[PDB]
């Protein structure tokens, strides 16, 4: 399994952000709004292939979560689809980025702004978000935002769609990596 | 599903489908509710889950 692939909780479907590790412990990052109130994660809609369990969740304010792998045999590729990821970096205005999600697949665009505040309502406000002109749709939450071999962010939310075009906000992945003391590979 | 607090400038995403009266499957409640607003209240919920 790799970045952009579908992941299922008891509630719905999201996308795996990045496979990360700490020592010999493997986890995966995804959106906080997906990990919020979720315990177990599966690789299929049938819920027959277990992935692991939620180890951390930060939403709102931020939008990241981490899941500890309990499945010992499933391949945990340090890639996004077939794209190798070798490091993480900070987003910059004008940067060319690519997103992969379980619903829309791969779409590209650029970073148009930093430190954006997004109000999802009901007191669900996230801060310090990366704004881009990449589209995304339901099911794409938590999928990776990358640039070449560099991990940049996790899909948090947006408006519009891939047909008419849209705006998508991402949580900087650097902050998540530091919070959990994990690193991409 | 109540769309009173809509519209919203953005939605998270997660996939938890709803079926609208237009036979379109909406990815989640926020998407569905923004579409109801856009339809000026003509779109309604048919059932939960995909169409």
């Amino acid at each position: 399994i790799s970045g952009g692939d579908a992941i299922y909780s008891s509630t719905g479907r999201c996308s795996l952000g990045f496979n990360v590790r700490s020592g010999s412990t493997y986890y995966f990052l995804t959106a906080g709004h997906c990990t919020d109130g979720a315990t177990t994660w599966w690789a299929n809609s049938a819920r027959t292939t277990v992935l692991g369990t939620t180890s951390g969740s930060s939403f709102p304010n931020n939008d990241y979560g981490i899941v500890r792998y309990t499945n010992t045999t499933i391949p945990k590729d340090g890639t996004v689809g077939g794209q190798d990821i070798t490091s993480a970096a900070n987003a910059t205005v004008g940067m060319a980025v690519t997103r992969r999600g379980s619903t829309t697949g791969t779409h590209s665009g650029s970073v148009t702004a930093l430190n954006a505040t997004v109000n999802y309502g009901g007191g669900d406000v996230v801060y310090g978000m990366i704004r881009t002109n990449v589209c995304a749709e339901p099911g794409d939450s938590g999928g990776p935002l990358y640039s070449g071999t560099r991990a940049i962010g996790l899909t948090s939310g947006g408006s519009g769609n891939c047909s008419s075009g849209g705006t998508t906000f991402f949580q900087p992945v650097t902050e998540a990596l530091v919070a959990y003391g994990v690193s991409v590979y | 599903v109540d769309c009173s607090e809509y519209p919203k400038p953005a939605c998270t995403x997660e996939y938890r489908p709803l079926c609208g009266s237009d036979n379109k499957t909406y990815g989640n409640k926020c998407n569905f509710c923004n579409a109801v607003v856009e339809s000026n209240g003509t779109l309604t919920l048919s059932h939960f889950g995909k169409c």
